[PDB]
Order: C-alpha cells, then structure tokens, then sequence
C-alpha cells in the first residue's frame, strides 16, 4: 500500500502570511503516461472534503489562487501565498496511482493570533434535571488562545476527577481562539450533600487559574 | 450546479446489512465516475471504491472484500453503495463525490451519510437549560447555554431562536458514556438584550424524531 506521510500539525501561522504543508510518498506518484497522480484536500470542521490541488499543481476550480501545489514526484508542497482566518482546518495529501488509492494522515493548520484568556462561566444543575435524579454543573470557557488549558473541580475544596467531560471545538474560522465545555455529573443525591462548587482554569494568561463558583444554597 | 444529496443517517444493528444513496443532478450522471470514502470518528480517509455509471464499471479497495459493493441506477442518477456483516469497526461517516475528470480528483462531495453500528436503542435527548445561577455573571455580555444529555444515536442539531440566533454560538462535539452521548451548546448576547429578547436552544433529534424547544429563563 501506499503511504503518504504528513506531519500531524503545522507551526502557528500569522494571519496573512506565507505557510507551507508537505507530504512524502512510499513510492514515485508520476504515471509512466506522464501524469502525476497527486491531489491536496482541505476538510474544515464539520464540513465535507473540498479539492484544493489535483495532478500534483493544478488548482481546482472552486479554489482560490491563494493555494498552489509543487513536488519532485515523491516529494509534494501545498503553499498558502496570504494565509486567512476561514482556512483552518485539515490539508490531506492522496494519491491514486496505485490500488487501493490512499490519503496521508492530514495536516492541522492552526492560526497564531493574540493571547486570550477564557471567560468562564459556570450553571448549577437545573430544577428539571433534578427532578430526575440527575445533577450536572456546566463549565464555559470560551475563545482563549493558544488552545493549551487545564481545568479542575472541586467540591467543597477537593479536587474531583471523576464524572467529568470535557469537549473542545475547533479554533474559530473567525476569531480564530478554542472553546472548551467541561461538565461534573453527579447524582442528586451526592449534589445535594456539598455546599460549594467550583470550576479552576489554568492558562498561560494568568498566574492564578480562573476560577467560578457557586453555593448550593 | 452538479449536486450530491446523500440519504439520511442510520443507525442499524451489527450482522445486518444497510445501503445508502447518493442521487446526483447537475451533470450527465453516465459520464463521470462516483467515489466513496469512509472517515471513522476522529480519523482521516480511507478510499472504498469508485464507479462509472456509464458502463457499470468500478474499482475497489480490496481491504473491503466482501464487505462492500457499489451499483448505479441510471434512470434516477443515483449511485449506491451497500455495506454487509456490519460491526462498529463500520461506524463512520460515508462521502461520496465526483471526479471531476481525467485524474483530477474529487471536485464534487455529498454532505456524508452517518452510519451507526450498534445494540443499543435509540433515545431521545434531555435538554436542560443553563440560566445565570449564583454570581451575578459579567455585565456587558451574559452567556447561556443548553445540557443535551441522554441520547443514542448521533447526531443532533442545535440551533438557538430557530437559526435566527447564530453569533457568538458554540455547540460542543457530544461526547459517549454509558451507551449515551451528551452535549451542550452555549451562546453569549448582549445583556441589555437578555431577557428583554428571549432566547431558546432547539435541540433536533432525527433518529428518535424528537425536537425539543427549552427557552432560558432566568
Ligand atoms: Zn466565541
Ligand atoms: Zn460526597
């Protein structure tokens, strides 16, 4: 089979400037009738594959110029001339030469913009959720920058790991920062044995984690 | 304009068999070839087959050997691919696009087909409001938010005062516990805004044909 190696990530890019992604092959992609059997695509988030580059150069139609692809044949190059906010994402390199046709690992490009720090916002579990046995906190933190955090709760002062679920969503195609939701399950009834809750953020903005809280009662 | 439309997400038992479809419009459906590429959760692509309507002719990624076949039907313009003896390892997300011509590449992709192979019952989402609590929360802008919590399988939509409400959004990727995915989504409005405009999450649940308006009240 073959294999097209891509870095997982690529540095942080200024918004504006020059990138490059490549991609090496397990073995030469150009045919014996001459053609190059090459193609770069860009997935963004939540979205469907868009051809950016096919036959190693050739900008697809649907593509801005900003993006322009070069290669040795066994070596390949997607250049991005002014990088912009909306093209984060990932940028796989595939080939079809051979069966069974086959995509590199794809290459994450991120935007380095401004350090942000994250506003927190933390919910006590709702009267609905309780009725029910159930009783969830919600944490916030939304649009920081750079995407490193670590977050921490703590029930009446101690730290709890267990029963927590976080999710991230991707860096902004406007803003460019990251999101973050973490949420503590509990049951009603451990819920209802503690006063204090409390979600701790730590960030490269500040010294002192954020943190958010709230009593019971 | 060439146009992909791809049937709707499944959700079906391991050991049966599903077939989805890719009706496409815009372009002499006979004289392109139709691709098919899985994405498994949190992984790249991987190719299943290709094939030519105008002579029934397809190319196929023997990795799938008895697991997947392709087929045309000409007189509606749709490409269809069947996949058979179904394990989770066949959960993921199904694309199929076109090739734009000689050798260059998929120009056209259909929005995907989710596929869950899974025991489990499907169940329908909570949705819990998230309202200021105790902490007075900034002053300039107050954030909400909306639990989803207790549901099978994905996906869901969410949207906020029925997609008139879209800035300032951020609905997180669900995440799977216990045999069930939960999900939240928050939005940030101005707070002289709030509660004079009111605010609702909707929370579209397919599989279960389920949809649930919750309004955040203080
Ligand atoms: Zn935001
Ligand atoms: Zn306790």
């Amino acid at each position: 089979d073959i294999v097209l190696t891509q870095a997982a990530f690529s540095n942080p890019v200024t918004l504006g400037a020059s990138a490059s992604i490549s991609c090496r092959s397990s073995k030469s992609l150009l045919n014996s009738n001459g053609i190059i059997h090459m193609y770069w695509y860009l997935q963004k988030p939540g979205q469907s594959p868009q051809l950016l580059i096919y036959q190693m150069s050739k900008l697809a139609s649907g593509a801005p110029d900003r993006f322009s692809g070069s290669g040795s044949g066994t070596d390949f190059t997607l250049r991005i001339s002014r990088v912009e906010a909306e093209d984060v994402g990932v940028y796989y390199c595939a080939q079809n030469l051979e069966l069974p046709y086959t995509f590199g690992g794809g290459t994450k490009l991120e935007i380095k913009r401004a350090d942000a720090a994250p506003t927190v916002s933390i919910f006590p579990p709702s009267s609905e959720q309780l009725t029910s046995g159930g009783a969830s906190v919600v944490c916030f933190l939304n649009n920081f920058y750079p995407k490193d955090i670590n977050v921490k709760w703590k029930i009446d002062g101690s730290e709890r790991q267990n029963g927590v679920l976080n999710s991230w969503t991707d860096q902004d195609t406007k803003d460019s920062t990251y999101s973050m939701s973490s949420t503590l399950t509990l049951t009603k009834d451990e819920y209802e044995r503690h006063n204090s809750y409390t979600c701790e953020a730590t960030h490269k903005t500040s010294t002192s984690p954020i943190v958010k809280s709230f009593n019971r009662n | 304009e060439v146009q992909l439309e791809e049937s709707g997400p499944e959700l079906v038992r391991p050991g049966t068999s599903v077939k989805i479809s890719c009706k496409a419009s815009g372009y002499t459906f006979t004289n392109y070839w139709l691709g098919w590429v899985k994405q498994r959760p949190g992984h790249g692509f991987e190719w299943i087959g290709d094939i030519y309507p105008g002579g029934v002719y397809t190319t196929n990624n023997e990795k799938f050997r008895g697991k997947a076949i392709l087929t045309a039907d000409t007189s509606s313009s749709t490409a269809y691919m069947q996949l058979s003896s179904l394990t989770s390892e066949d959960s993921a997300v199904y694309f199929c696009a076109r090739a734009g011509g000689y050798y260059t590449g998929g120009d056209y992709w259909g929005q995907g087909t989710s596929v869950t192979v899974s025991s489990a019952k499907t169940t329908p989402p909570s949705v819990y409001p998230l309202a200021p609590g105790s902490a007075a929360q900034t002053n300039s802008m107050v954030t909400l938010g909306c639990l989803v919590k207790g549901y099978f399988p994905e996906p869901v939509t969410v949207t906020w005062n029925s997609g008139s409400l879209s800035s300032g959004v951020h609905t997180f990727p669900a995440v799977l516990q216990s045999d069930l995915y939960t999900l939240s989504s928050s939005v940030t409005v101005p707070s002289s805004t709030w509660p004079s405009e009111t605010v609702t999450c909707n929370v579209a649940h397919p599989a279960s044909s389920t949809k649930v308006d919750k309004k955040i009240v203080p």
